[PDB]
């Protein structure tokens, strides 16, 4: 990428200590000990197909948890909110990194082609599972 | 409703603070808001200050940061300036500083950065940028992998500054520290 | 009832998981106090002893396995002879983010042309010898290095050095500070060393 | 996969048969003989980021294209139904092979977590820094090789 | 709102014609859906029909297709039975054919397979199955690749199913083919 | 004005793309129709003749790449001297699915065990020769063979096949459909065969 392991360890940085701030809060308050430590992130997801997971994890993380658990406790929101911006800075140091238009250019033809299209769509689905098999 | 104009966001060290003129006409007061795209939300993160120019030195150093912002009376909204950043690479170098040296037989200058204004912990510009390496050109010279050791009377002297390898880039130098030519 | 103990937090060093915990207020001669401990991903607790009188108790035997391990989290309950009060327990779960970082040693030496400090990196007998502070923490280390004559600093990647002294007279001391750039941890002013190059 | 591979004939032959209804139709209209015929397919999409692309171009097929020239014209409508039957049954013996082959632990990421609604909330959020140390985790590898 | 229900689809190799036994008192009468699983728009297969026997045939054979339903009055809805169907697993063999000797010094059977109602094309059912395997079983006797090749007068005599290799499973048998034994 | 052509339409056999059509109404005897090719990928037409007399003629040698390329666009214009009527052109692109497919020969043999029949896959010469039929239709190719006796059906994808005759005796007469599992292609009813067995 753009240089992009030179950063690397300074946003990993960002990442923990800006969760410290919160930690003490909501470890101080999950007592139930469920003992779900996320084995899966490198042990599964990898190869190639898996890893995108990760990524789901981001978008989970940034909108699914953040945005309700701010509310969780709301006098202090600023200290997640500044945390799920820390970690979508990554998500868009991922899209960047190693991790159509003129269809929509004739709408009103491109209707009649890309359904006049499909035997080539088929026949070059054919041709690259052909790949897929192989290796 | 004579909007505020004139933007101008001084980023050095990431103090990412701007200006706009507000202007105290009698459409030009009244409220504002600086919203920002929030990882989803797109939330509000400033209230009306007579001074337009709101500090977000909060805004993160790595990412890029939509500056959404408009303008409003009670029932007229204003025009508004979104400068997207990215603090990274959309911002100034500091000048560096230096340690230094006093004696006359043999000068030194151990070089020194500027430092980042984070209220919460303690950095170093050197620190966000991995290839830091200075420059000092005056009557070109270049520093030595870390620091300086060691002519006629000659008040042309030193000057410093920041410089990044593949980003070639130049902080403002550090030119006001002449040097004492001896016998 | 009896008071539950007031507040248990660990002061771990390299490689000495020392718990620690506030004693009750007033305690009688026949006090005591259990030490528990627990580490994630089994769901009940395991036992130390049935009274330790001290404040403080050693884990390390059991916490050697630290770094690698996701955390530990442990606990103490007060008791006074067959009447026992209830526990208190670690708030913050005791992971590796916890560890005070240190080295091992450093030295001062004069050359011919130049001075140079080399550092011995940490690893304690009762440690699987296999790992070491070198070890676990393979790409990323940083440590600042202090030097002051005896009435100065810099950031560094690497275990050994050369400073402006190379070509110098004087008396001068160094400490050494250890980090890791990718991580949190506290590290801690390693042991000293002092020379005159004078 | 799961005999995937034994049905590899009859799900394209049945979708490109099944598109054969309508195709006098549809090729009879798109007479401005535009050469745009999704080429990229077989030319591109290696990689991890880029071979899933391939997969979203079927889901353009199987979602985007087929429910809307179903009504496009109405009288024919079974046909281009049959497009998008004919694209669900083929994605749906895919993933079940690189190109496609899922990972079903991601759901326990998340799920288990919604387990307690109230406390999942907290333990979600008591468990990030392990999270940072697995995306570490294969950030040495990955930048290892 | 008494509903409709005793629902009996026999799917036997793809034949996808589906009854729910419409009930005929006065508030079992009024409009009813069968709505499928549409690519997108998740479609009504039909229209209220006052008989049940409402034909689903049209399914694709290869992938699955919910048959979310409802019935219902000017502002009542009677219950109904979503049955998801995915014909390829989720089916019945049919009985296979065969073509029968009649020689006595040599009986023979060539199977043949079940075939969908396909109205464009003609169709074997082995393009959708890919492990096809006639089975013979009656007083055991098994089929070869595609047809059988090779006695007192017994009156214990062929029956034919289909089969599939991997998932073995059995069609309706021809147990009607009996077989001419001879002197 | 002259009438447009009645029917163009587009027969493409194995690398031979015939092309067929219906004449204008009340052609003259100055009247000729012309004969046109085109390829997807190609922006515009190509020419056969400024007079074709016969209502068609072969583009095959322009069309050629017919098999492997994104398409084709055909067309037949008749024209009456100075005076010329309008193109009548196939609005669907000519590809081998519009193409009827055939092979190239069949054959029947009797043997001491089973009798056997080896099959032959078109590989026309005027196309190019490196490349044929067999050669293009790789891994999926299916193909219906008829068995009757002079005075029975299974589809196929391989080349040779044996059957109940392997150690039999009488008349059968064959035929063979090709088609592609991947595409419904409407194959062409190829050379017959037939063999004694007696």
């Amino acid at each position: 990428c753009t240089h992009f392991p030179g950063y690397l360890p300074n946003m990993l940085r960002d990442l923990r200590d800006a969760f410290s701030r919160v930690k003490t809060f909501f470890q101080m308050k999950d007592q139930l000990d469920n003992l779900l430590l996320k084995e899966s992130l490198l042990e599964d997801f990898k190869g190639y197909l898996g890893c995108q997971a990760l990524s789901e994890m981001i978008q989970f993380y940034l909108e699914e948890v953040m945005p309700q658990a701010e509310n969780q406790d709301p006098d202090i929101k600023a200290h997640v909110q500044s945390l799920g911006e820390n970690l979508k800075d990554l998500r868009l140091w991922l899209r960047r990194c190693h991790r159509k238009n003129a269809f929509n250019k004739l709408q009103e033809k491109g209707i009649y082609k890309a359904m006049s299209e499909f035997d080539i769509f088929i026949n070059y689905i054919e041709a690259y599972m052909t790949m897929k098999i192989r290796n | 409703v004579p909007p505020p104009e004139n933007v101008r966001m001084n980023s050095v060290n990431f103090k990412n603070i701007l200006q706009w003129e507000s202007p105290a006409f009698a459409k030009g007061q009244l409220t504002f808001t600086a919203q920002y795209l929030s990882y989803r939300i797109f939330q509000d993160k400033c209230m009306q200050t007579t001074l337009t120019e709101c500090d977000f030195s909060s805004l993160s150093k790595y990412g890029d940061h939509t500056l959404r912002v408009r303008a409003e009376f009670a029932d007229e909204h204003s025009d508004w300036v979104q400068i997207t950043f990215c603090p990274v690479d959309d911002t100034i170098i500091g000048p560096p500083g230096m340690q230094v040296e006093v004696l006359a037989d043999s000068l030194h200058m151990r070089f020194l950065a500027p430092k980042i204004e984070n209220e919460y912990e303690t950095w170093t510009m050197k620190n966000v940028y991995n290839s830091w390496t200075y420059n000092v050109q005056y009557w070109q010279i270049t520093p030595q992998y870390d620091f300086e050791v060691l002519e006629p009377w000659t008040t042309y002297c030193v000057q410093v500054r920041g410089f990044l390898p593949d980003r070639n880039k130049a902080g403002e130098w550090s030119e006001p520290v002449c040097e004492q030519t001896t016998h | 009832e009896l008071p539950s103990p007031p507040s248990v937090w660990f002061e771990a060093e390299f490689f000495h998981h020392i718990l620690h915990w506030t004693p009750i207020p007033n305690q009688s001669e026949s006090t005591c106090y259990e030490v528990a401990l627990l580490r994630y991903g089994i769901e009940s607790w395991n036992s130390i002893s049935n009274c330790s009188q001290t404040l403080s108790y050693d884990l390390t035997a059991v916490t050697l396995d630290l770094y690698h391990s996701n955390g530990y989290r442990a606990r103490v309950r007060a008791v006074d002879g067959s009447r026992h009060s209830n526990w208190t327990v670690t708030n913050t779960r005791f992971s590796v983010d916890e560890v005070t970082l240190t080295v091992g040693s450093v030295n001062l030496e004069i050359h011919n042309g130049f001075i140079l400090g080399k550092i011995q990196l940490p690893r304690p007998k009762m440690a699987p010898a296999n790992d070491t502070y070198e070890s676990i923490f393979s790409h990323f280390r940083e440590y600042e290095i202090a030097i002051r004559k005896v009435p100065t600093h810099k950031k560094v990647k690497h275990e050994n050095f050369s400073l402006l002294t190379s070509g110098e007279v004087g008396e001068f001391c160094v400490q050494v500070k250890p980090s890791v750039a990718s991580r949190s941890n506290k590290g801690m002013w390693s042991k000293e060393e002092c020379i005159s190059l004078t």
